[PDB]
DNA sequence: TACCACAACGAGGTACCTCTCCACCAC
DNA sequence: GTGGTGGAGTACCTCGTTGTGGTA
RNA sequence: GUGGUGGAGAGGUA
């Protein structure tokens, strides 16, 4: 028997949920520039 | 092999079924595993489907190679295609060799074509009795008919082969 | 049974009159038989419909009527054996009954 | 697209793991029956599954580049023939 | 983890007393394997958890 | 084509009209020899060949006669799917 | 039927039944079931289920 | 096939979002057709080279026969026939169905991971049964009642 | 693009493929690398046991135990859509049955790593 | 004799994914 | 391996018909 | 001129 090693990149599809019972799917992944920023420059990560 | 291709190519056109996948038959081949000297090792080819479409695309190569040739090729259908395609075969090597032929005579001479080809009748009594023309005529005509159609193969055949192994 | 329908007024009566009349003109032009309501002989299915399937290291997976037939076949044979030297009849009795 | 079929019913087998083809449940055949759409439905029925004649001869006509999908026959149909045929139940069509 | 016990085989002439006392004491065979649930709450069964 | 779908009584005359045998051995292919037994569930007598167009001691493997019925192999060379029917 | 000296107690008991009921309890069983593992709380909650 | 869904926002309602993976599994013999036909296949040994390696050259056909080819889409639960509808795919880069935010209500589908089921129909009386009865711009209207759906 | 960029949610998945050495009526079966019908580069990538060299990239179809038949082969393929890295092998033999070189390495390095840890708790 | 309690048959949602596990005996 | 095969452990829905032996 | 899946059990998704 063998053993195989698999490097799982989330991509849109993928189904992602919170704690809160606030399931999800990834929509897309777009690049950083177009996340909304704070004034700070600070981009977020995630736009529920 | 360019022969063995066509002749499948040929078989699977005719035999399209492609025929219903086996039953506890499995089960022999797999007591044959077992067993010993079954030597029925399955040969591992291509898929059923995968093997009719790729006669299909053969049929298609072939048709586009020897389109330059309308008469070899209606010959190569003639000799191996079955159904429709024998018929236009059939019905082109008619026109060919006997152009002018009246309608008795182009009925013997399909006739003779088809005793040439496999295919009803199988006897030159036959032909003749349903056709009326004397012994001696039928068998001039089938002798010409079959070399200038074993030549035509021929020359067919030899244009493929370069062609065929390009193919594979 | 035709007869005796109108002859009794009774709801049920002529109701299972009635019923008796429907499956007896059912069968009269179905052209159907009733003797071969109970079979004589019965048919099996085609193999490949019961199929029994191996699975790899020698197992074998057997349909279900694959079993039924072999139940009733054997059954049959043994009817057949202990008929012909004329068994005791509570024995031949009880086997047409296993078979039934 | 295509691949192995169960050997009792030719249609697909149902496992990913098995590349199997999704089952048009019967809910499915009534939302195609409530559009006009027929021949959608006579295909998926007939020659996408369970026609060992037709699946292969569409191929060839897909192939070449026609779709005119030949009917045929399901051999599903055919094995509930038979079966019923076997429950002593005498079964034949009138032609 | 694999499991014995004791026991012991005590005939008698049944003389409604002790009566051809043949009392056969020996511990039995390894009555089969019981699986010893691991420390951590589960246990293996053929590799698998 | 055909239309108007039947249903029927079954007589035991056209039953063995569907018939191709008449059954005597409840058990079936050989697991120790790859075949299956005469008047088994899985007979060639009865329901046709194992592999296309081969008959029991394979004297006819040819593929030209398809419905013949060899001496030594009396269950008729014939298509495999045959089974089923 | 066997006498007391024709018979040994070990020979006497065939423990088969006993180890084939406590395999196929832990095999087969609705409540016997493979441990899921994708996280460490799912292990313990299954093991307080 | 089938696949988890992802709301398109930049679809067009009668088209929709299609993995690349799917489209050339599932249109494979379109894929062996064409290739034979234009030339780049001769045999099939040599066509499956082809897509099982992927040349840029596959593409180009791939969404040639997509260009046109109505496919068919269904939830799992069907209750009316909107629940199964026919769109016109878009090749897309992913693993995922891309799905026109309108239609979600028809399908009663969120995207809290639902899985939606494709079909392609095959003979031009299917297609033309698909782009004419059962696309997703004909039927706008629920037919329980005549208030729209989409 | 940054948690991709970052992997805050890549995962590692491990899934084993097993295989046996059955012994057919019509004859034994052995774990050999010498496979007939096969590309070299296929072979290359497979060691002379038979078994794949851990530690290596494998892509779909790749072929990873090296099976024959009578004689054909029964070697082992990994299933297409999966592409990854072996990290580990494991081979298990039978009372009675020769232990091969990869088992005969493998005990070697366990045996060593337990000779080290208790000279170690020694020390 | 027409109600009537009582017993038995017969139905009870789609689709998909993952795992394990498969008749006994027996000269 | 190749013939050959019978019961102590189990009973824990919920209507809705439909047919049946009992009483007014 | 040839192409390879039953049933049960458990869990999960919508
Ligand atoms: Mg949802």
């Amino acid at each position: 028997k063998v053993y195989l090693a698999i490097k799982r990149r989330i991509q849109p599809g993928d189904k992602m949920a919170g704690r809160h019972g606030n399931k999800g799917v990834v929509s897309v992944i777009m690049p950083v520039e177009d996340m909304p920023h704070d004034a700070n420059g600070t981009p977020v990560d995630i736009v529920l | 092999s360019t022969e063995q291709a066509l002749a499948v190519a040929y078989w699977m056109f005719e035999q399209q079924p492609g025929p219903r996948s086996s039953t506890a038959m499995v089960i022999d081949s797999l007591r044959e595993r077992f067993d010993r000297r079954f030597i029925e090792r399955l040969p591992s080819g291509l898929s059923p489907h995968e093997w009719q479409a790729q006669a299909v695309m053969t049929v298609r190569f072939a048709q586009r190679q020897l389109a330059a040739h309308p008469l070899e090729l209606a010959v190569v259908r003639a000799e191996f295609a079955r159904g429709r395609d024998f018929v236009l075969g059939l019905a082109a090597l008619r026109d060919w060799l006997k152009p002018a032929a009246g309608p008795i005579e182009q009925r013997a001479a399909l006739a003779l074509l088809m005793r040439m080809f496999r295919r009803p009748p199988s006897s030159i009594r036959e032909i003749e009795r349903l056709s009326g023309l004397s012994k001696s005529t039928l068998h001039r005509w089938d002798k010409e008919w079959r070399e200038r159609v074993a030549a035509l193969l021929r020359q067919a055949l030899l244009r493929l082969e370069e062609p065929m192994a390009q193919v594979g | 049974l035709r007869e005796e329908i109108p002859q009794t007024n009774s709801e049920t009566k002529i109701k299972k009159l009635s019923k008796r009349l429907k499956l007896m003109e059912a069968f009269q032009g179905s052209g159907n038989k009733p003797e071969w309501m109970v079979l004589t002989v019965l048919p099996v299915l085609p193999p490949d419909l019961r199929p029994l399937v191996p699975l790899d290291g020698g197992r074998f997976a057997t349909s279900d009527l694959n079993d039924l037939y072999r139940r009733v076949i054997n059954r049959n044979n043994r009817l057949k054996r202990l008929l012909d030297l004329a068994a005791p009849d509570i024995i031949v009795r009880n086997e047409k009954r296993m078979l039934q | 697209s295509t691949g192995s079929y169960s050997l009792v019913t030719q249609q697909p087998l149902g496992g990913k793991a098995q590349f199997g083809g999704q089952r048009f449940g019967e809910m499915e055949v009534w939302a195609l029956e409530a559009y006009g759409a027929a021949y959608t439905l006579q295909e998926m029925l007939t020659v996408k599954s369970d026609d060992v004649n037709g699946r292969t001869k569409m191929y060839k006509n897909i192939v070449d580049g026609d779709h005119r999908m030949e009917a045929g026959m399901p051999e599903s149909f055919n094995v509930l023939i038979k079966e019923i045929r076997s429950l002593g139940i005498d079964i034949e069509l009138e032609t | 983890v694999p499991l014995r016990v004791k026991v012991r085989l005590i005939i008698f002439d049944r003389e409604s007393s002790n009566k051809a006392i043949k009392d056969i004491k020996e511990q039995e065979v390894y009555m089969g394997e019981i699986p010893l649930m691991t420390e951590n709450g589960t246990f293996i069964i053929n590799g698998t958890e | 084509e055909f239309d108007a779908i039947r249903i029927g009584l079954a007589s035991p005359e056209m039953i063995r009209s569907w018939s191709f045998g008449e059954v005597k051995k409840p058990e079936t292919i050989n697991y120790r020899t790859f075949k299956p037994e005469r008047d088994g569930l899985f007979c060639a007598k009865i329901f046709g060949p194992v592999k296309d167009y081969e008959c029991l001691c394979g004297k006819y493997k040819r593929l030209k006669h398809r419905g013949v019925i060899c001496e030594k192999c009396g269950v008729e060379v014939a298509l495999a799917k045959v089974r089923r029917e | 039927m066997a006498e007391s000296e024709g018979l040994m107690p070990q020979d006497l008991i065939n423990a088969k039944p006993v180890a084939a009921a406590i395999k196929e309890f832990f095999g087969s069983s609705q409540l016997s079931q493979f441990m899921d593992q994708n996280n460490p709380l799912s292990e313990i909650t299954h093991k307080r289920r | 096939g089938r696949s988890v869904i992802t709301v398109g926002p930049t679809l067009r309602l009668h088209q929709c979002g299609l993995p690349k993976k799917m489209a050339l599994e599932l249109f494979k013999p379109f894929i062996f057709g064409k290739l034979e036909g234009r030339g780049m296949a001769t045999t099939i040994k040599a066509a499956k080279k082809m897509v099982e390696r992927e040349l840029p050259e596959v593409w180009d056909v791939l969404a040639e026969v997509i260009r046109e080819h109505p496919v068919l889409l269904n939830r799992a639960p069907t209750l009316h026939r909107l629940g199964i509808q026919a769109f016109e795919p878009v090749l897309i880069e992913g693993k995922a169905i891309q799905l026109h935010p309108l239609v979600c209500a028809a399908y009663n589908a969120d995207f809290d991971g639902d899985q939606m089921a494709v079909h392609v129909p095959l003979t031009l009386e299917a297609q033309l049964e698909a782009r004419a009865l059962m696309m997703s711009t004909n039927n706008i209207l629920s037919p329980a009642n005549g208030e729209p759906i989409i | 693009e940054r948690v991709v960029q970052e992997d805050r949610f890549t995962t590692i998945h491990i899934q084993e493929l097993t295989c046996v050495a059955r012994d057919t009526k019509l004859g034994p079966e052995e774990i050999t690398a010498d496979i007939p019908n096969v590309g070299e580069a296929a072979l290359n990538k497979l060691d002379e046991a038979g078994i794949v060299y851990v530690g290596a990239e494998v892509q779909a179809g790749d072929i990873l135990v090296g099976k024959v038949t009578p004689v054909k082969d029964t070697s082992l393929r990994v299933p297409t859509g999966t592409k990854g890295t072996v990290i580990d092998v494991q081979v298990f033999t039978r009372d009675g049955v020769e232990r091969d070189s990869r088992a005969l390495s493998i005990e070697k390095m366990q045996l060593d790593q337990i000779r080290k840890d208790l000279n170690e708790e020694f020390r």
